[PDB]
C-alpha cells in the first residue's frame, strides 16, 4: 500500500524496444486482457509523450485454454538497478520432490512507484499498422519484472511466516512470479500439501530432483571391434583427454596400425584392454577443480540427437560441466523440432534456476530466423532467458550419444 | 456562440542536462521581412502565435521563401523523444473491400491543436525590424507549429482520441487516419454512408475541426505513397526507369530501389545482376558497365513492366495462399492470393551471404520471411505450396543437425524441384573399397601435398603448387571420389572438410567444393569417416603428404 522509489542503473535511460508482430487472435486476447485490466487500474492508457516500449504477448500455460499476457522484460530488467540479497538454498535441488507454483497475481496488489511508471510501457500492435497501436503503462507491479518480487519480499515472508514456522523440513524458494516448495513426502501428501500451501495463499507441475543427476562417459563394451569402432572410440576418448587428465590411446591407435577396411574386425591386444580399462576407471571419478562462480554467466549448450532426442551441457568454463542432461520427453511436439526445443530450453532453464538460482545463456542448434519466428507459440514460461545461435554443426554430437 | 470542446495539451520536456534553442537571427530583405509582418499579424488575428516580452531568452530562426519557414533544426535536437506511429505503413493488399469510400482531409490541421503552455517559452521567434532601427518583433507558437518534433505524433493522438467515441458508436463503418487525411469506409447503401460522413464531420466540427464542405476534392483512384487504390483493386504508381549509356552508383541505387519497390506486384523482378555492381560503395560518381547477364536480365524487366497487373484486396472468409518458385542462383519469387490468378501481392527473396548452401535452407528462409510479412499484413500463416516433395522435406529436417520447421504446406509440381542431391551414410560399407586421405601444405613455400592409400593397395600422392592446408585436405577426398567405385568408405583427420561436408551444401563459391559434390552427386553409396590427426592411426598417412 505504500510504493518504494526505484530508479535505474546510472547512465542508462529506459527500454526503447521494437514490438514484434502478432497474429490476429493473439492481439485479440491481449485486447480483452488488457481492458479488463484498465477496468481494474492495474494499467493505465498512455500518450504520445512516452517514448519507452517494451515487447508484449500472449500465450497459454498447461491445461489451460484461457490466454495470458506475456511481456518481454529483458531489457528492462537489465536496465534496471540491482536489487538487495538472499543467499541460494543449495538444499533445493537436493530435496526429493519440488512443485513450482504461480504468485503473479499477488503482485498486483502493490502499487508501483510513480516516477518509475514510465518504464513499462507497452503497445498491443494492430494488423497492418492500420490504426495506432494501444499503449498502456503498469501502476502496480507488473510480473516478470526483476524488482517485483524483491519488492514483494517482505510480504511473501510475512505471508509464508506461518507455513515455515509449521513445516521445517519443507524448503520454500522464490524466483520472478514463480514460487519453488521442496520436499520428501509422498505424491499424495504432496499434492495435499499443495493444496493447503495454496489455500493459504488464496485467504491471504510436479518436478523431483532426485530423479535427475550429472552424467558420466561411457565407452562401448564388445566382444568384437571393427577398424571402424576403434576409430571412433579413439576420436571419444582423444576428446574426453580435454576433460580426463590420464587418458592414453596410443595402445588402442597401434591396432589400426597398416590400412585395412573399416568392417574388419581387430582382436584387441593385451596392452589395449588395460589401456581401455584405465580410461574407463578414470571417466568413473568426477571432474578435477569443478566449481560453480555466481559472478559468471551460466551457458547452455544443446545438441538435436535425432528421434525426439537432446542432450544438453551447463557449464561456465569449457570442459568444466556444472550440469549435463538428455531430454527426450514427447508431448504433441513429435512433427515439429521447434517445438521440442522450446521445451528443452524451458525445462533446462527451469533445472538452473532450482539449481543456482538464475537462468543460463543458450546456444541453440537454430537459425536465427526460424527460432524468431517461431518460438513465442510454444512458450508457457513466465521468464524468458538470453540465447545466442550456432551456425556451425558441432562434431562432439554424439560423443554425447 | 457554440462551445466548442477544448483539446487536452500532451507534456513536452527538453531532453535531460539541455535548455531551450538561442540562434541569431538572420538578416532578411525588407520586402521579406513586410511579408512576414503581414503573415505574422494574420496567425496573431488567428490566435495560432502571440506576441512577448524581452524577458524570453530563447530564439529561433524565421526566413521567407509569400511564406513563413521557422528552422526548428536545434529545437529538435533539444526536443525530447516521441513514441512515432509510422514505422511502417498499411500495405493495400491488407485491406478489406467496402462498397463505398469516402476521403476527408483536415485542412487546418496543426494550428488547430493547442500546444502545452509551459513549452511555448522555447519556440520563440523573432522578426527583424526595418533598418533595425527597433527591437524585433517577438513571437511564440500557441499551437503546433510545423517542423516540430512533437506535432505529428500529439496531432494524431488527439485526433484518435477525439475519433474513438464515434468509432464505437459505429463499428458498421472504419475510419482510417493518416497524416493529414481520414479515410472513412462502409458496405452500407450510399446514402447511409453519405449521411454518416456528415455526422462524422459534424462531431470532428464539434471539437472545431473543419472538413470540405463541396464534394470531397479526391475521388478514386487514390494516388497515395507510390500506390494506386481503385474501388476493386490495387497497383503501383507507373514506373520510371531511366535509360542512359553512361551508369552511375546512385543511379544504381535507384533503379535497384524501384525495381524493389515494383516487384511486390509485378511478379518475376530479378535484381541479383545490378546489386552485384553496389560492391565497393559509397563513391556516388564511377562508370560502371554492364554485363550480358545484367543487360538481359534489365530487358526482360522492361519486358515484364510492359503491361499493367493489379492486386485484389483482402477477404477474411477465404483461405490465403502462398505459392513459391526457385529461379536459380539463388533467386525465389512468390505470391500471395486467394483466388487463383487474382493475387494479394508478389515478392522475393534472395540468399544471404555465405561460403556455402543448399536449396532447401534457402527455401526455408524464404518461408519464414513470407510468413513474418504475412502475420504484419494479415495478421495470420498463409498455407504454404511449395515446389519440393513431402519425402524430401521429411529426409531433409529428420537428418539435418539444426532444428527446422514450415508451417501447413502443400507440394505443388511446378519445376525446377527442390531435392537433396546427395546423402551420407551413416555407417560404414560392406564390401566398399576404405580411402584414408590425407593433404598437407607448407605454410612458407605454398608447395603441398594430397593423396591416399587403401585397404586394396590402391595409392596416389599428387603435388600441389600454390596451396593450403585445408585445400589439400579437400583435394585429397575429391581425389578419392574420382578415383573409386559407386560406393566408396573414406576416412579423414579434417574437420574443416568434414564441417564443410556435414553442412551438405548443393553449392559453393570453392570451385574444389563444386567438384567434390559434383563428384557425391554420382556416387550410390559414401560413408565419411573422421579420425584425430598424428595420434599414430595406422592407415593415416601424414607421412605420406608431408615430403
Ligand atoms: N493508414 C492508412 C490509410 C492510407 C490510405 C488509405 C486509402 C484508402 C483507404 O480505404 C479504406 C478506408 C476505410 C476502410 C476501408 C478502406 O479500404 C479498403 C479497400 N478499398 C480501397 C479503396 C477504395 O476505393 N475502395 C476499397 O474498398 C484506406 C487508407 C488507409
Amino acid at each position: 500500500i505504500e510504493t518504494v522509489p526505484v530508479k535505474l542503473k546510472p547512465g542508462m535511460d529506459g527500454p526503447k524496444v521494437k514490438q514484434w508482430p502478432l497474429t490476429e487472435e493473439k492481439i485479440k486476447a491481449l485486447v480483452e486482457i488488457c481492458t479488463e485490466m484498465e477496468k481494474e487500474g492495474k494499467i493505465s492508457k498512455i500518450g504520445p509523450e512516452n517514448p519507452y516500449n517494451t515487447p508484449v504477448f500472449a500465450i497459454k500455460k498447461k491445461d489451460s485454454t484461457k490466454w495470458r499476457k506475456l511481456v518481454d522484460f529483458r531489457e528492462l530488467n537489465k536496465r534496471t538497478q540491482d536489487f538487495w540479497g538472499i543467499p541460494h538454498p543449495a538444499g533445493l535441488k537436493k530435496k526429493k520432490s519440488v512443485t513450482v507454483l504461480d504468485v503473479g497475481d499477488a503482485y498486483f496488489s502493490v502499487p508501483l512507484d510513480e516516477d518509475f511508471r514510465k518504464y513499462t510501457a507497452f503497445t498491443i500492435p494492430s494488423i497492418n499498422n492500420e490504426t495506432p497501436g494501444i499503449r498502456y503503462q503498469y501502476n502496480v507491479l507488473p510480473q516478470g519484472w526483476k524488482g517485483s518480487p524483491a519488492i514483494f519480499q517482505s510480504s511473501m515472508t510475512k505471508i509464508l511466516e506461518p507455513f515455515k514456522k509449521q513445516n521445517p523440513d519443507i524448503v520454500i524458494y522464490q524466483y520472478m512470479d514463480d514460487l519453488y516448495v521442496g520436499s520428501d513426502l509422498e505424491i499424495g501428501q504432496h499434492r495435499t500439501k499443495i493444496e493447503e500451501l495454496r489455500q493459504h495463499l488464496l485467504r491471504w507441475y510436479e518436478l523431483h530432483p532426485d530423479k535427475w543427476t550429472v552424467q558420466p562417459i561411457v565407452l562401448p563394451e564388445k566382444d568384437s571391434w571393427t577398424v571402424n569402432d576403434i576409430q571412433k572410440l579413439v576420436g571419444k576418448l582423444n576428446w574426453a583427454s580435454q576433460i580426463y587428465p590420464g587418458i592414453k590411446v596410443r595402445q588402442l591407435s597401434k591396432l589400426l596400425r597398416g590400412t585395412k577396411a573399416l568392417t574388419e574386425v581387430i582382436p584387441l591386444t593385451e596392452e589395449a584392454e588395460l589401456e581401455l580399462a584405465e580410461n574407463r576407471e578414470i571417466l568413473k571419478e568426477p571432474v578435477h577443480g569443478v566449481y560453480y562462480d555466481p559472478s559468471k554467466d551460466l551457458i547452455a549448450e544443446i545438441q538435436k540427437q535425432g528421434q525426439g532426442q537432446w542432450t544438453y551441457q551447463i557449464y561456465q568454463e569449457p570442459f568444466k560441466n556444472l550440469k549435463t542432461g538428455k531430454y527426450a520427453r514427447m508431448r504433441g511436439a513429435h512433427t515439429n523440432d521447434v517445438k521440442q526445443l522450446t521445451e528443452a530450453v524451458q525445462k533446462i532453464t527451469t533445472e538452473s534456476i532450482v539449481i543456482w538460482g538464475k537462468t543460463p545463456k543458450f546456444k541453440l542448434p537454430i537459425q536465427k530466423e526460424t527460432w524468431e519466428t517461431w518460438w513465442t507459440e510454444y512458450w508457457q514460461a513466465t521468464w524468458i532467458p538470453e540465447w545466442e545461435f550456432v551456425n556451425t554443426p558441432p562434431l562432439v554430437k554424439l560423443w554425447y550419444q | 456562440m457554440v462551445p466548442i470542446s477544448p483539446i487536452e495539451t500532451v507534456p513536452v520536456k527538453l531532453k535531460p542536462g539541455m535548455d531551450g534553442p538561442k540562434v541569431k537571427q538572420w538578416p532578411l530583405t525588407e520586402e521579406k521581412i513586410k511579408a512576414l509582418v503581414e503573415i505574422c499579424t494574420e496567425m496573431e488575428k488567428e490566435g495560432k502565435i502571440s506576441k512577448i516580452g524581452p524577458e524570453n531568452p530563447y530564439n529561433t530562426p524565421v526566413f521567407a521563401i509569400w511564406r513563413k519557414l521557422v528552422d526548428f533544426r536545434e529545437l529538435n535536437k533539444r526536443t525530447q523523444d516521441f513514441w512515432e506511429v509510422q514505422l511502417g505503413i498499411p500495405h493495400p493488399a491488407g485491406l478489406k473491400k467496402k462498397k463505398s469510400v469516402t476521403v476527408l482531409d483536415v485542412g487546418d490541421a496543426y494550428f488547430s491543436v493547442p500546444l502545452d503552455e509551459d513549452f511555448r517559452k522555447y519556440t520563440a521567434f523573432t522578426i527583424p525590424s526595418i533598418n533595425n532601427e527597433t527591437p524585433g518583433i517577438r513571437y511564440q507558437y500557441n499551437v503546433l507549429p510545423q517542423g516540430w518534433k512533437g506535432s505529428p505524433a500529439i496531432f494524431q493522438s488527439s485526433m484518435t482520441k477525439i475519433l474513438e467515441p464515434f468509432a464505437a458508436q459505429n463499428p458498421d463503418i472504419v475510419i482510417y487516419q493518416y497524416m493529414d487525411d481520414l479515410y472513412v469506409g462502409s458496405d452500407l447503401e450510399i446514402g447511409q454512408h453519405r449521411t454518416k460522413i456528415e455526422e462524422l464531420r459534424q462531431h470532428l466540427l464539434r471539437w472545431g475541426l473543419t472538413t470540405p464542405d463541396k464534394k470531397h476534392q479526391k475521388e478514386p483512384p487514390f494516388l497515395w505513397m507510390g500506390y494506386e487504390l481503385h474501388p476493386d483493386k490495387w497497383t503501383v504508381q507507373p514506373i520510371v526507369l531511366p535509360e542512359k549509356d553512361s551508369w552511375t552508383v546512385n543511379d544504381i541505387q535507384k533503379l535497384v530501389g524501384k525495381l524493389n519497390w515494383a516487384s511486390q506486384i509485378y511478379p518475376g523482378i530479378k535484381v541479383r545482376q545490378l546489386s552485384k555492381l553496389l560492391r565497393g560503395t559509397k563513391a556516388l560518381t564511377e562508370v560502371i558497365p554492364l554485363t550480358e547477364e545484367a543487360e538481359l536480365e534489365l530487358a526482360e524487366n522492361r519486358e515484364i513492366l510492359k503491361e499493367p497487373v493489379h492486386g485484389v484486396y483482402y477477404d477474411p472468409s477465404k483461405d490465403l495462399i502462398a505459392e513459391i518458385q526457385k529461379q536459380g542462383q539463388g533467386q525465389w519469387t512468390y505470391q500471395i492470393y486467394q483466388e487463383p490468378f487474382k493475387n494479394l501481392k508478389t515478392g522475393k527473396y534472395a540468399r544471404m551471404r555465405g561460403a556455402h548452401t543448399n536449396d532447401v535452407k534457402q527455401l526455408t528462409e524464404a518461408v519464414q520471411k513470407i510468413t513474418t510479412e504475412s502475420i504484419v499484413i494479415w495478421g495470420k500463416t498463409p498455407k504454404f505450396k511449395l515446389p519440393i516433395q513431402k519425402e524430401t522435406w521429411e529426409t531433409w529436417w529428420t537428418e539435418y543437425w539444426q532444428a527446422t520447421w514450415i508451417p501447413e504446406w502443400e507440394f505443388v509440381n511446378t519445376p525446377p524441384l527442390v531435392k537433396l542431391w546427395y546423402q551420407l551414410e551413416k555407417e560404414p560399407i560392406v564390401g566398399a573399397e576404405t580411402f584414408y586421405v590425407d593433404g598437407a601444405a607448407n605454410r612458407e613455400t605454398k608447395l603441398g601435398k594430397a593423396g591416399y592409400v587403401t585397404n586394396k593397395g590402391r595409392q596416389k600422392v599428387v603435388p600441389l603448387t600454390n596451396t593450403t592446408n585445408q585445400k589439400t585436405e579437400l583435394q585429397a577426398i575429391y581425389l578419392a571420389l574420382q578415383d573409386s567405385g559407386l560406393e566408396v568408405n573414406i576416412v579423414t583427420d579434417s574437420q574443416y572438410a568434414l564441417g564443410i561436408i556435414q553442412a551438405q551444401p548443393d553449392k559453393s563459391e570453392s570451385e574444389l567444393v563444386n567438384q567434390i559434390i559434383e563428384q557425391l552427386i554420382k556416387k550410390e553409396k559414401v560413408y565419411l569417416a573422421w579420425v584425430p590427426a598424428h595420434k599414430g592411426i595406422g592407415g593415416n598417412e601424414q607421412v605420406d603428404k608431408l615430403v
